[PDB]
RNA sequence: UCGUGAAGAGGGAAACAACCCAGACCGCCAGCUAAGGUCCCAAAGUCAUGGUUAAGUGGGAAACGAUGUGGGAAGGCCCAGACAGCCAGGAUGUUGGCUUAGAAGCAGCCAUCAUUUAAAGAAAGCGUAAUAGCUCACUGGUCGAGUCGGCCUGCGCGGAAGA
RNA sequence: UCCUUGUCGGGUAAGUUCCGACCUGCACGAAUGGCGUAAUGAUGGCCAGGCUGUCUCCACCCGAGACUCAGUGAAAUUGAAC
RNA sequence: CGGAUAAAAGGUACUCCGGGGAUAACAGGCUGAUACCGCCCAAGAGUUCAUAUCGACGGCGGUGUUUGGCACCUCGAUGUCGGCUCAUCACAUCCUGGGGCUGAAGUAGGUCCCAAGGGUAUGGCUGUUCGCCAUUUAAAGUGGUACGCGAGCUGGGUUUAGAACGUCGUGAGACAGUUCGGUCCCUAUCUGCCGUGGGCGCUGGAGAACUGAGGGGGGCUGCUCCUAGUACGAGAGGACCGG
């Protein structure tokens, strides 16, 4: 699974998933996936996704990666009232906003993009889109 | 019922039901005895033998068999059930083979037989249980014991009391349509039957025997021409072996070498059938002469050192096929299993 | 009129002495045993060197029973003392060689004529 | 931080103080209006125009699936005859070589051969072991005017079982 | 201290209670007394024999209430009630 | 650490008083962290063949009957666990009933769909719920009913006050621990339900017979025989339907 090794900090606030998107446009293939829904993936979603559209591709061509999970979430013991400390270490989170690329493709034909992006799109708990890079 | 097929399947025994931990909260007290029970014992596998069905076909279907899982303690000092012990359906005759050294579990013989194969985990222990002065407050419980998991070689093989083996297209399943109630698929070209329809032969009331069919083979210790060892394991519970030798082929070569080489190829199955006593009976007696068929039927005998009587027989014609069962069920019946 | 956890005498040369059936059977919920039934029992006391021994648990058939039976002309066949016969429990047939005491002719119909055979009292 | 109730009545939200309009000096048997409605219960449009819905959706719900349907940008073929039908063709050197007992389009490998008349493949499916037969893509004749499935979107259907 | 109520035997067809025992058991414990103890006990628990409406399954009957009439004549509670 | 004495530690289940749902526990409605149920994505195992049958890494939903937390309270009182009598409702159906698929030859089977009309056990153990065992049948169904029912019963568990055991403290005592015994009141006003009556109405009054708007009650089936040892089936075995 993924994770950071070393973190600044132990947890970090819950935060808010407002605002707009920065990466709409891919730069290092020609072909990605766009979210189009709003929510959150963690880290087992990422390898899960990957995973599955690996067996899909050959080796030829060029896999990028544009979700990091960058944000800790605890969860409280059961028989604990409210208080007595924030939650114990469980697992972590991504933050999603819909317009950014997830997942970047370069290598192989359109078809076979459509095929594999297809499998990756339903283990998401998001609603994905296919686009093509254009010029600039 | 028209195909025998053989497979391998994965049974899996549940493990005991978990206890629980629990402590009793009336509507008035907050303070309460430890309450929870014990769990659930694992259900069992039975290896059951059954009449009805024949072949294995359902376990190639389902490949994996899975006991019910003991139920979890609960509240109220309960217990949980013990998973139900799932009963499978065999047919008679099945030899089980395991793996890491694994050998045979026991043989079925018999209708009824019910064997055990898998034993369910055993159900753990609530913090009830663990009543004490010092300690309570039990917090403490004893997980369940797992299930035993293993993978079952299922080998079919018939209750043939009768085997017999002979020639390609020497008539096999021809000498079925003989008294014989079984109607196996007959015609003229090599190995027309591969299926093994088994038959009975009733002459008289409590008198009668079962007679299986197995089809010829060429000299292949691999799965070469064909039929092979896969055939050849349906064999080692026949008391009596019957060999069925051709008489002036309308096609074939004469038996002058071929007759001799089947017996030698039965020497390297496994253990050559443990020197079971083998009878040689011929066919295709109504193509030649009766008379014409009668010297040159001995004359086989000490060309392949067979000193025994040298049954003529003819399966389509159907004379003599009433003397060979007369002389084979008084052996078959002063010679009871022992 | 025999019910669960009834003592009984026995009616044959089987071994058992004194019985006490354990379960009534025909139905659900069933009551009470009549005349010609299949009643399970217990041996609570036999001869040692008899063919059965004291635990047993099997099959039996009532005999006689202190209430009677019912002819369909207004008539009754009691007796002093309820008594089985021993009987398989896998198999339907009875244990005892002999039969000792009266049978009722209603045993026919029961269709275990076979008791009705021995005994050569009625 | 703001408003409401607390300390605010009234109207709407079926009933409800915190949701909306709106702060009751008193009286009248007058009119106008805010939120909300105009088929009746209960007061007002059974108003007008252009559409969608077939589900009672409206009138509770997700991932997904599907010849439900309306709209839009395109593409292939198309009275030198469109797709699907009906009447026929389906053959050839040719039982294609090994594994092959038996496989020869239909168990295992394709270099995927091409030439004969052309409209048809050493070929996707039954029935066996092939055999022999049913078939298909394709073409010929007749019918004669739209057909083919990808994209975006509105409203729908199943997913949706409790005393 | 636990696992397979610990599991074998009696008791039962079936016994989380009872009885001497296997062990992987030793804390208590020897005048805050230890072991055995005949008899004794409206003392705790278990079993057996006779016995029965305790029960399957209740039915009938005998009396006192319950019911009507005549006489005397309370009660707790009650914001108001169509 | 805005600093009650210069000078002070605990228990009270032997407690009492005045207040509080200003504050816990069980239940009720938020909830799904964990776990149960359904569906989708489908690499792989599957004799050819993904969803005939499983299915790894994930996602979306539902009661939610375990393990939990949150504001709302009946503390001028909301009586438990279990058993007896009494039942009711939903179908996520235990049997009976109608089917689909089957790797369903027949019987016997397995999965799924519709269907709640009826039925759905007797005993030893323990207070038991549950469970084990013994023995039947068609099964001995799952949940709501505040995990139904004490102004119906039971007081066996839980059980204040007596006594004994193990652990901590010098001690009083606390103790989600074990053993013995240990008070369960109420004459029904109203809603409700079971039966029976008085007054009036139905348009002059009265005696009868009823039609039926509607409502309630019962709707369970085992075995054997004939078909037939027929069809099927190598044999073993053994039909559907009807009577
Ligand atoms: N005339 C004659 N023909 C026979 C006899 N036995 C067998 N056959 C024929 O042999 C043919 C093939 O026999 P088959 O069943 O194939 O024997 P298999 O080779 O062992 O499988 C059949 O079609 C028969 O007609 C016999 O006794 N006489
Ligand atoms: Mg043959």
């Amino acid at each position: 699974m993924l994770q950071p090794k070393r973190t600044k900090f132990r947890k970090m606030h819950k935060g808010r998933n407002r605002g707009l998107a920065q990466g709409t446009d891919v730069s290092f293939g020609s072909f990605g996936l766009k979210a189009v829904g709003r929510g959150r993936l963690t880290a087992r979603q990422i390898e899960a996704a990957r995973r599955a559209m690996t067996r899909a591709v050959k080796r030829q061509g060029k896999i990028w990666i544009r979700v990091f999970p960058d944000k800790p979430i605890t969860e409280k013991p059961l028989a604990v009232r409210m208080g007595k400390g924030k939650g114990n270490v469980e697992y972590w989170v991504a933050l999603i906003q819909p317009g950014k690329v997830l997942y970047e493709m370069d290598g192989v034909p359109e078809e076979l993009a459509r095929e594999a992006f297809k499998l990756a799109a339903a283990k998401l708990p998001i609603k994905t889109t296919f686009v093509t890079k254009t010029v600039m | 019922m028209k195909f025998v097929d053989e497979a391998s399947i994965l049974v899996v025994a549940g493990d005991g039901g978990n206890g629980c931990v629990s402590f009793r909260r009336e509507k008035y007290i907050p303070k309460g005895g430890p309450d929870g029970g014990d769990g659930g014992d694992g259900g069992d596998v039975w290896m059951e033998a059954d009449e009805n069905l024949n072949t294995l076909i359902d376990y190639r279907f389902e490949k994996s068999f899975r006991a019910e899982r003991g139920q979890n303690g609960a509240s109220r000092d309960c217990t949980g059930k013990r998973g139900k012990d799932v009963t499978i359906k065999v047919p008679v005759g099945t030899r089980v083979i395991d793996q890491g050294t694994g050998e045979t579990m026991g043989d079925m013989t018999k209708h009824g037989q019910r064997l055990l194969v898998a034993k369910g985990g055993w159900h753990g222990l609530g913090n009830t249980r663990f009543k004490s002065s010092v300690n309570r407050t039990p917090r403490q419980k004893t997980n369940g014991t797992p299930g035993d998991k293993r993978e079952l070689l299922l080998e079919l093989m018939l209750l043939a009391d009768v085997g017999m083996l002979g020639m390609p297209n020497a008539g096999k399943s021809t000498f079925i349509r003989a008294v014989s109630a079984a109607k196996p698929k007959v015609a003229d070209y090599p190995f027309t039957t591969l299926v093994p329809s088994l038959g009975v032969v009733r002459m008289d009331n409590e008198k009668s025997f079962v007679v299986a069919d197995i089809p010829g083979l060429i000299e292949g210790a691999a799965e070469g021409a064909g039929l092979g060892i896969r055939f050849l394991k349906h064999l080692e519970r026949c008391r009596v072996l019957l060999h069925l030798i051709d008489i002036d082929p309308i096609d074939g070569t004469d038996p002058v070498e071929n007759a001799r080489i089947i017996i030698s190829e039965l020497e390297k199955y496994s253990q050559d059938l443990a020197t079971k006593p083998r009878w040689l009976v011929f066919n295709k007696i109504d193509l030649l002469d009766k008379v014409e068929a009668e010297e040159k039927a001995k004359a086989i005998a000490e060309a392949l050192g067979w000193e025994d009587k040298y049954y003529l027989i003819s399966a389509a014609s159907g004379l003599g096929v009433k003397d060979l069962c007369w002389d084979v069920m008084t052996f078959i019946i002063e010679n009871p299993v022992v | 009129m025999i019910q669960e956890q009834t003592m009984l005498n026995v009616a044959d040369n089987s071994g058992a002495r004194r019985v006490m059936c354990i379960k009534v059977l025909g139905g659900s919920h069933r009551r009470y045993a009549g005349v010609g039934d299949i009643i399970k029992i217990t041996i609570k006391e036999a001869i040692p060197r008899g063919k059965v021994k004291k635990g047993d648990v099997l099959k039996a058939v009532v005999v006689r029973t202190k209430k009677g039976v019912r002819r369909p002309d207004g008539s009754v066949i009691r007796f002093d003392g309820n008594a089985c016969v021993l009987l398989n429990n896998n198999s339907e047939q009875p244990i005892g060689t002999r039969i000792f005491g009266p049978v009722t002719r209603e045993l026919r119909s029961e269709k275990f004529m076979k008791i009705i055979s021995l005994a050569p009292e009625v």
